[PDB]
RNA sequence: AUACAGUGAAACUGCGAAGGCUCAUUAAAUCAGUUAUCGUUUAUUUGAUAGUUCCAUGGUAUAACUGUGGUAA
RNA sequence: GAUGGUAGGAUAGUGGCCUACCAUGGUUUCAACGGGUAACGGGGAAUAAGGGUUCGAUUCCGGAGAGGGAGCCUGAGAAACGGCUACCACAUCCAAGGAAGGCAGCAGGCCAAAUUACCCAAUCCUAAUUCAGGGAGGUAGUGACAAUAAAUAACGAUACAGGGCCCAUUCGGGUCUUGUAAUUGGAAUGAGUACAAUGUAAAUACCUUAACGAGGAACAAUUGGAGGGCAAGUCUGGUGCCAG
């Protein structure tokens, strides 16, 4: 059953709508999620 | 409900739509139950893919049994109690229950190697063999995910190293640390939290690729030309895969159909289906081919090939460990061991499978010779193909499940799978220079595993070094190599003073099998209930026995190699290992100095490998000590495997010294049951026993010679008697059979031979009779060199009369 | 209520289910009554019905239970 | 083993029930032995009913069977609807290593595929019991075969007309308070809507029953038959205006 939620997968358009250490992946999720963009060397000066 | 993310679906999408395999990692406890959706998307993304899904874990299941009934019952009975009401399901339990999976454990990965699979779930991230790795990402597919479940522990590692550069504090393990960094660096993977949110510190950004193959037209065009007999359903029953592949199995179906004799060798990777096109052209071959084929895999291990000789052969024209017999309808095909049928070659036709050289040379002689070369060594293969034999060998290397994958490219990056062979010195003779150095570097294996673009490219040397055309090592021994305690490397590789830049000319990892070291991290490991980091000290200490060698720590070579270039390269291996006994006996940086003049509390010194002529010389060079070896013949090359271990130490002399002695005492009687190799070889043996005895001994280990009253009851008179019968008549075996046991065994004991002499007493050793062994050998002289024989035991039956009656 | 003390998942226990469909055609041999069993079995019901003793309490071995595990089960 | 005798075996014991030995018996025209069914029928097998005279209450058709024969086990009672072993076929899971039960079953259908809900309150049965239960058993619901008794109106007043009805082939004859979408009046209650209480383990239903409930009493029954009549209408024929 596609245009309809089989278990929890309600597929629109382009969008998917599902629904439902902790706070290191709580915080990882919230502000250090992109943060790591420039941390890729390390002073790994090639 | 909510809207997940703009990437994650994203992803599936423009991965079937490129036919690309895709990663995703997920943290957290509740992450099991977010494999249906990934199911979902994958299947949802494009329905013409395959279901089946694998669930590759370790030890124990996340929440759930793998048993439906059991499952079944269980939920009957909360039926019964009441807690949760009859057609209620969620979709975890829906996904396993309607689903079709493949449990496999993490120790018998090998026996998937062949299906297929849209969805791989790898369980536990703490364990994983990249042997296991290559093993699950080469069968998932292109619309295929593979995703990654995480712990706690892995989290601490993530949330430490995804800064710039720290680790997790307690063997440790590099190689999952060059993983987190690997998938940091992929395009076609990411990390996903339980709750599906994003971690963008793998792939941040991906756009929705926009919607919508010349080389698979070519292949449909190229096979409907081909297409408009049974040639053509030959070409269509095989071309699953590339115009590559195609064009390969026509190329080999054009010059091995009628042309009686060739020699092709079609040379690929994992991918590509060789056994399969292999297979495929069996049955072409079967059809205009002779009535006996000749196959040379090795045993119980061609599923491919027989697979697509029976769906090729049903799609023409058909009907003590497993059956691999010959049928036929209305033909022959066995796949037999090593050469025993040289007799039995009347088949026109042999097809091998990849590399034993010399087995090969002996097997491919006289007929069509088929072969398949896998690269899962190969320069001197086709180097031997090209010295004999209209060689059309030619294959191509495009893949089968993917037209070319960001996956592949990652596995094969982070496995070490890629080599080259370029020179990138400073000069040849500017080497020679080091040559004459001998100078080392260690490896500073932390800063190493630690994955920098410069430092892996390096690190990529080191491996193309330490497996360039070595004895068939592996991924799970670069595991090895990385994250064990007891290891080190050498690198000896430039002597200038140039810029950045350099090579690597001679690698050689060390294992401390010790006493003190091995105590402590076998003390350690019994914690964690396993360990197995002994070998070449718990091989000696039940063959010879020595609580010496139970109290003497020992650094054993796990492997060493250079380049492939020249004698050159032999000698820098030489001075490797001569730098490697100065170096006994006289974040982080990816290299080391201070700690090249810096060692541990070791006593012996010592290498184990098979028993090979160049070895055997390189083991004379080195001249440690030719120990105990075991003549059980290892089924790879059929080679002997020896230990020879050094003493360079303050007082292991008298030790080292005794050991060879019964090495030496041993060899002379094991050489009648199961060392019947070479003579050459034999006396290059015993004379490095004997050398390590000389070196060692001062007189400790000084035997006294043939005593008088012992020789005479060692023969007999009447023996002698047909000794002096030989000496002025002829030698034949009436006397010179029931004597030449003793007559061999004081030869090889205690004054001197010559070389037909030697080889005469090496043969009365091996005990072959008179026109085999000489007639090898000499090849020359043979009746001569039978009354030198004679007249070498005229002079030894002489010598023993006239010391003892 | 410092050797037991109420709720009580899961285990031993006492008992429960204490009598239900289809298929091939046996003429006092299937059946019903009756005579007898000092010719015989019998849980339960009922009435009855036990006489040998030289120079203050008897033994480890298993659960449930813990702990280490195997197996797809 | 036919008939009996003697002894043993096995039995819960009697017993040619089985075996050794021995004798050649035994039933029958005073019906042996054998022949079949309205033996889905009969025999009392039993209740009988205040008029049904072989319809009209029930026990039992014969023995088996738990996939198929065989062997074993348990118990006061068994060759167990609930056990095991081996053989042969069905047959599901399986990671291909192995673990099983029986569902090769019972319900249904060939323009009525829904029974499978509530109780031991009654009668019995088991029960340690002044307690527990019994898909024994009872209660209720969907699933019409127009078979069954009632309703869809009753009673007045006023007005205004002169015609209504019957017979007969014909002419005609015979007779008499009869009509009308005319007005109008207050009484009646029943289907329905519903208080309850009773009933019952409980609930339904029957029984009893306050409140409301009629004018198109629209709170709106059918089915079939006989005959007309009409247009600036349409069609056909042909000796105007007609015939069909």
């Amino acid at each position: 059953a596609p245009m309809s939620d089989v278990g929890g997968v309600l597929m629109d358009k382009d969008a998917v709508y599902i629904d439902i250490e902790r706070g290191e992946g709580e915080k990882l999720m919230t502000g250090l999620q992109s943060v790591e963009q420039s941390i890729a060397e390390k002073f790994d000066g090639v | 409900k909510k809207a997940i993310d703009s990437r994650i679906p994203s992803l599936i999408r423009n991965g079937v739509q490129t036919k690309q395999r895709s990663i995703f990692v997920i943290v957290g406890d509740r992450a099991r139950n977010q494999l249906p959706n990934l199911h979902y998307l994958m299947m949802s993304a494009d329905l013409k893919m395959n279901k089946s899904v694998l669930w590759a874990y370790k030890k124990k299941l996340l929440g759930f049994t793998s048993h439906r009934k059991k499952r079944e019952n269980k939920i009957k009975k909360e039926i019964k109690r009441g807690t949760r009401e009859v057609n209620e399901m969620d979709p975890f339990e829906s996904f396993i229950s309607n689903q079709n999976i493949r449990y496999v454990y993490y120790k018998e990965s090998e026996k998937i190697l062949g299906n297929t699979y849209g969805m791989c779930i790898l369980q536990d991230f703490e364990a994983l063999t990249p042997n296991l790795l290559a093993r699950t990402i080469e069968t998932v597919e292109g619309g295929g995910i593979v995703v990654i479940l995480l712990k706690s522990m892995s989290s601490l590692k993530q949330l430490y190293t995804m800064t710039m550069d720290v680790h997790a504090r307690y063997v440790v393990a590099r190689f999952n640390e060059r993983f987190i960094l690997s998938l940091g660096s992929n395009p076609n993977c990411l990390v996903v939290d339980d709750e599906l949110n994003v971690l963008p510190l793998s792939g941040a950004k991906n756009v929705k690729p926009l919607p919508p193959d010349e080389l698979p037209p070519k292949q449909l065009e190229l096979q409907e030309l081909k297409e408009s007999d049974v040639q053509p359903a030959g070409s269509l029953v095989s071309l699953s895969k590339t115009v590559n592949q195609a064009h390969a199995i026509l190329s080999f179906i054009d010059a091995i159909s009628e042309k009686t004799v060739a020699l092709t060798a079609g040379r690929g990777r994992g991918k590509s289906a060789a056994l399969g096109i292999s297979i495929a052209a069996a049955v072409s071959h079967g059809y205009s081919n002779i009535f006996v084929t000749s196959p040379s895999p090795e045993n119980l291990k061609t599923l491919f090939e027989f697979i697509f000789k029976g769906f090729d052969a049903l799609g023409y024209q058909e009907h003590f460990n497993k059956a691999i017999v010959r049928v036929d309808i209305k033909q022959y095909i066995v796949p037999q061991d090593h050469q025993v049928l040289g007799q039995a070659e009347l088949v026109v036709i042999d097809e091998a499978a990849a590399i034993i050289v010399k087995n090969l040379l002996g097997p491919y002689l006289v007929f069509m010779a088929s072969t398949i070369n896998g690269y899962e060594l190969s320069l001197k293969l086709i180097q031997q193909l090209r010295n004999q034999q209209l060689r059309e060998i030619s294959l191509d290397e495009p893949i089968r499940y993917a037209p070319g994958d960001p996956i592949e490219k990652w596995l094969n990056k982070l496995l070490c799978l890629d080599v080259t062979l370029i020179k990138n010195p400073r000069f040849a003779t500017r080497g020679t220079p080091h040559p004459s150095q001998c100078n080392l570097f260690v490896v500073n294996r932390d800063t190493l595993f630690s994955y920098h673009p410069v430092s892996e490219n390096f690190l990529e040397k080191m491996m193309a070094l330490y497996v360039s055309s070595h004895y068939k090592n592996s991924p799970n021994d670069l595991q090895l190599m990385s994250d064990a305690p007891a290891h080190k490397l050498f690198v000896l590789l430039p002597p200038i003073d140039p810029k950045d830049g350099g090579r690597i000319p001679d690698p050689l990892c060390v294992i401390q099998i010790a006493l003190e070291g091995e105590i402590s991290k076998e003390s350690v490991r019994n914690s964690l209930s396993r360990g197995q980091r002994a070998g070449g000290d718990l091989i000696p200490w039940l063959i010879s026995q020595q609580f010496q060698d139970e109290e003497f720590a020992s650094l054993s070579g796990a492997r060493i190699v250079r380049i492939a270039t020249n004698p050159e390269y032999a000698s820098m291996g030489y001075g490797s290992r001569a730098i490697e006994l100065l170096r006994d006996y006289f974040l982080l940086l990816k290299l080391s100095e201070q700690p090249p003049h810096y060692l541990h509390y070791l006593g012996v010194s010592y290498g184990l490998t098979q028993s090979l002529h160049k070895f055997w010389k390189n083991n004379s060079f080195v001249p440690v000590y030719l120990r105990q070896t075991a003549n059980d013949l290892t089924g790879e090359h059929t080679c002997v495997m020896l230990n020879v271990l050094e003493g360079r130490e303050s007082n292991w002399l008298v030790e080292f010294a005794k050991d060879f002695r019964k090495r030496f005492l041993s060899l002379l009687s094991y050489d009648f049951h199961k060392f019947t190799a070479v003579q050459a070889l034999s006396v290059i043996e015993s004379s490095k026993k004997a050398q390590d005895l000389s070196d060692d001994e001062k007189h400790d280990n000084k035997e006294l010679t043939r005593t008088h009253l012992d020789d005479i009851f060692s023969p007999f008179d009447l023996k002698r008697l047909d000794s002096y019968s030989n000496n002025l008549l002829d030698y034949h075996v009436i006397g010179d059979m029931i004597p030449m046991l003793a007559l061999l065994y004081f030869g090889d004991k205690m004054s001197s031979v010559q070389s037909a002499i030697l080889l005469a007493i090496g043969l009365q050793r091996k005990n072959i009779d008179t026109i085999a062994k000489e007639l090898n050998l000499p090849s020359n002289q043979t009746i001569a060199m039978f009354a030198k024989i004679m007249r070498k035991m005229s002079q030894y039956f002489r010598q023993l009369l006239s010391q003892s009656i």
